[PDB]
RNA sequence: AAAUGGAUUUAAAUCUCCUUAUUUAGAGGAAGGAGAAGUCGUAACAAGGUUUCCGUAGGUGAACCUGCGGAAGGAUCAU
RNA sequence: AUCGAGGACUACCAAGAUUAUAACGGAUAACGAGGAAUUGGGGUUCGACAUCGGAGAGGGAGCUUUACAGAUGGCUACCACUUCUAAGGAAGGCAGCAGGCGCGUAAAUUACCCACUUUCGAAUUGAAGAGGUAGUGACGACACAUAUUGGAGGGCAAGUCUGGUGCCAGCAGCCGCGGUAAUUCCAGCUCCAAUAGUGUAUAUUAAAGUUGCUGUGAUUAAAACGCUCGUAGUUGAAUUAAUUACUUUGAAUAAAAUAAGGUGUUUAAAGCAAAACAUUAUGUUAAUGAAUAUUCAAGCAUGGGACAAUGCAUUAAAAGGAACAAUUGGGGUGAUUCAGAAAAUAACGGGAGAGGUGAAAAUCCAUGAUCGCUAUAAGAUGCACGAGAGCGAAAGCAUUUCACUCAACUGUGUCCAUUAAUCAAGAACGAAAGUUAGGGGAUCGAAGACGAUCAGAUACCGUCGUAGUCCUAACUAUAAACGAUGUCAACCAAGGAUUGGAUGAAAACCUUGUUCAGAACUUAAAGAGAAAUCUUGAGUUUAUGGACUUCAGGGGGAGUAUGGUCACAAGGCUGAAACUUAAAGGAAU
RNA sequence: UUAAUA
């Protein structure tokens, strides 16, 4: 069964952009899902998407620029205390410049750098590279 | 369980899983202090009484010669090497050796045939100098 | 490993099959795993179709023929000549 | 999939992109409530009460004309049945299966598939206790079930 | 208020059973491993000369043989 | 009763307390902690011993004094010891400092003094084997002169130099070198590494992504339960403008140690002191004490509420369940029913062979066989149709009729509203063989008996033939139970065909368009893999994390021994160790 | 038809 959604719109995205497709489509949207576009829209991985309404749980369909290389949910969230932020960046990410972390926290879904300047921890979400 | 509250369950199987560690199982378990005629020591006295020879394995030919070694701490019977050459002749009878191990290679080493064992000591210095 | 993807039988959706017996061995063989060939001949050999059409006491009786459905196990296919060792590559060609 | 077997089919319903009712749709809920308070007392299941709804009166959906469900307009009148729909067919196939399997003692489908029945019995069960529909005190028994099922 | 008599409390010590644990002797029996280029066969790898293997049953100096049902890891992806 | 709570003890009353989140037991070569060794991150192993806490003084037990002891450099008794003795009797407890015996691979002087730190006392003064100084000290650490230790085939830097040795002696951690021309033995010379150190042996750590959270593998190398149901456990769709968990700051918290701040112990390891300059009594100065930070698991407070759990009214998931309509089904059960092969019997014809083999033989036949026709009655079986077709959780399921069931697919503006997924313990079904008791007993046929073949043949070939093969009831619970590929879920390159539906066109059957479900197949310069090969995954994995369960750790010993449990039995489930060995194994040329 | 071993 369908246990996180989050990890199956990061595989679609994933899988999309591997076959150079041009746009994807995802069945469940959240509003976690729409946070985790949001911080790769701000990056510029992403050119934009759209939100439909199906009454149901309704689809969201993405706009793919041949810019993101790979993005990757985390199993289990765990709680990254602010001290254990480089540990999960120099696991995760390719270098020190190029990649960034998403963090569920208390003032919102953001990455690891402005988490690191709102001086906020909380549950990991994912990566993209 | 990769669960975030599944630590009882990968804790668990580490503790069954480690039990099939050949390496690990025989240090942990009740063997050291019953079937190892040295025991935890490194090294061992013992008292010669039987000088023998053993031939070595097919690809090899030659006499192994070695000394038969009864131990004080335990009271087992052994057998032990005679290192380097002709030093057969320094090791006397009814004496007190110093009996210490070999490298262990595939268990068994180096005369061969089952010995795992080299006399380092005659009483007197080394069966080196000598 | 494998030699054939279909393990040289022909069942796919099912466990079991029954079971069918050699033709020449008498072995026991699955019904798909049989090696099934059909014959169709006359009960009249080629030489003596003459002989027989000549002397008969019918108008213009047409010869029958005989039809039965022979089943080799695989050692007595090979054997028989009834089927050959292919090559690796040309084991896949089913025509 | 299905809980028990591999089969996987996907026959479902889709409600259409409109919660209101259609324009055509005179009746009023007057009429809806009391036309399904009749089928109610006749012994009918929610389930087929509204597919005779929609069947006959053209009132595809309740929920769009009266803005309650089936079962939320049953227990207001007070007709809603003691034991859940869904949890009375269910055992009204478990005695059915049951009452075969005395005749024919060697059938070892039956056996099975009446293993997997009451299974889906206990399993109803214990929600509805958690969702308080059915009080504690309830528990289903072969010796009783063919009584109430009736 | 000292010797001393008596009754409780806490009870060492010893004896008799019983249990557990560890070590150790034993005629004989059934095993495993190693050595010695010892007798007897040809079981397996080629269609290994009766295709091989698995479960079970029986038999036999020995590998093993045979009955029933499976598998191809077959020597057939094919009428 | 005690200083005091308290089953701490007593009397009466009640039946309670703990346990799969591991109680009760067993082991420890187990005192706990601060800490130590090694580590990229995560970790692994150790901690008797500086300091804190606990316990003990040969073994228990019982007490005295006192504010504090169940004290032992106090006492009493018992056990085991030791010493003196005038033979009557007596004290003593080095797990205090030296030292001695024993034990072991393994560990120092029967020294001097209270001068430093501090404790006790009637007190500025006396004691202190606490403490300090000295002696032994290649356990280790630091600085520093000018020589030893191991090796020279590869791993691994260094000799295809010369003398002896002749598969011997030997070297050799592993591969291996040595059978007379040794690069490996024993020596001589030379140089290779480190250097006051350097080899060996055992053990910890890294190497080991060969114990996996970061982080493994399960088709074929070892490894997916035979299959389904199922409790605890784990994981759980979208959605809303009181606690807990999470997160940020702190409070409080012994030092030593770790990190780290300052400081020329001549540097350094150290120490926390010394001075830099004031040429310093003066002055910086009332000088330094690193802020010394830690720090995990709990506990306390604080700001936030995104992601989550227990709280106490949203929709209608290409989640799940239920209902209905039309079907599909070698799915299952019962009854009914058809077929003729083989063999048996009855009658008739015929009259010398028949079986069987590579050739034969054993065997059957004149009591008439084999062969031919016609009749019967049981057992078993279910050809051709029959397929890379269908159904079933798997095992498995095939003559046609009628019932009883069941499941699934499709169709749906029908209902519920999270009811779900995977699942230790537990429970149904589980081929064939085998067991128990009845019936049946045709064919075939483990055992057995003959005849051939062979050197032998207990086998392959032929003939006969018991248990068995068949049905009913009850056991057994194993297979190459295989797709050697766990269950659920998402994404996913081109096709052609097929099974069952729905829906248009073309007049049930058939040809086409779309779409749902099922068993499959072909192509790939792409993805993966050691390759074979996989593509309705074995793909989306060092760019490593969707959820859960099971299993594996070189080959043997061995699925063996023992213990437990199930079975009438055979056996099944759980299941080692000693010892042995440098390979065993997988795919391909 | 028979064809064992180094």
């Amino acid at each position: 069964v369908r246990v996180n959604v989050l990890a199956d719109a990061l595989k679609s995205i994933t899988n999309a952009e591997k076959q150079g497709k041009r746009q994807v489509m995802i069945r469940p949207a959240s509003k976690v899902i729409c946070e985790f576009l949001n911080v790769m829209m701000k990056h510029q991985y992403i050119t934009d998407y759209t939100v439909v309404d199906t009454h149901r749980s309704g689809k969201i369909v993405v706009n793919l620029n041949g810019r993101l290389n790979k993005c990757a949910v985390i199993s289990p969230r765990f709680n990254v205390t602010l001290s254990e932020f480089d540990k999960w960046e120099a696991n995760l990410l390719p270098s020190r410049h190029f990649g960034a972390l998403v963090l569920t926290t208390s003032y919102g879904i953001l990455d690891n750098t402005e988490a690191r300047a709102k001086h906020t921890g909380g549950r990991i979400l994912g990566f993209f590279y | 369980a990769r669960g975030l509250h599944a630590a009882r369950k990968m804790l668990a199987q580490r503790r069954a899983n480690k039990w099939a560690d050949k390496e690990w199982k025989k240090g942990k378990l009740v063997t050291r202090y019953k079937c190892n005629p040295l025991g935890t020591a490194s090294h061992a006295k013992g008292l010669v009484q039987e000088k023998l020879g053993i031939e070595t394995k097919q690809p090899n030919s030659g006499i192994r010669k070695c000394v038969r070694v009864r131990l004080l701490k335990n009271g087992k019977k052994i057998t032990a090497f005679v290192p380097r050459d002709g030093s057969l002749n320094y090791v006397n009878e009814n004496d007190e050796v110093l009996i210490s191990g070999f490298g262990r290679r595939g268990h068994a080493v180096g005369d061969i045939p089952g010995v795992r064992f080299k006399v380092v000591c005659v009483a007197g210095v080394s069966l080196w100098g000598l | 490993t494998s030699k054939r993807r279909n393990n040289g039988r022909s069942k796919k959706g099912r466990g079991h099959t029954q079971n069918v017996r050699c033709s020449h061995c008498g072995r026991c063989v699955p019904k798909d795993k049989a090696i099934k060939r059909y014959q169709i001949k006359n009960i009249v050999e080629a030489a003596a179709v003459r002989d027989i059409s000549d002397n008969s006491a019918l108008t213009k009786y047409k010869l029958p023929k005989t039809y039965m459905k022979l089943e080799y196990c695989v050692s007595c296919g090979i054997h028989g000549r009834v089927v050959r060792v292919r090559s690796r590559t040309d084991r896949r060609n089913r025509l | 999939g299905r809980m028990y077997n591999p089969g996987r089919g996907i026959s479902r319903r889709c409600i259409p992109y409109r919660r209101s009712a259609p324009s055509w749709l005179k009746t009023s809920t007057l009429e809806v409530i009391d036309e399904m308070c009749k089928l109610a007392k006749k012994g009918i299941a929610p389930s087929q009460i509204g597919a005779i709804m929609r069947d006959t009166h053209g009132v595809g959906l309740v929920k769009s004309v009266t803005g309650s469900k089936v079962l939320r307009i049953l227990k207001l009148a007070g007709l809603a049945p003691k034991i859940p729909e869904d949890l009375y067919f269910l055992m009204k196939r478990a005695v059915s299966v049951r009452k075969h399997l005395e005749k024919n003692k060697k059938d070892k489908d039956a056996k099975y598939h009446l293993i997997l029945i009451e299974s889906k019995i206990h399993r109803l069960t214990r929600y509805y206790k958690s969702a308080k529909v059915l009080e504690a005190s309830f528990k289903y028994d072969a010796n009783t079930a063919s009584a109430i099922v009736s």
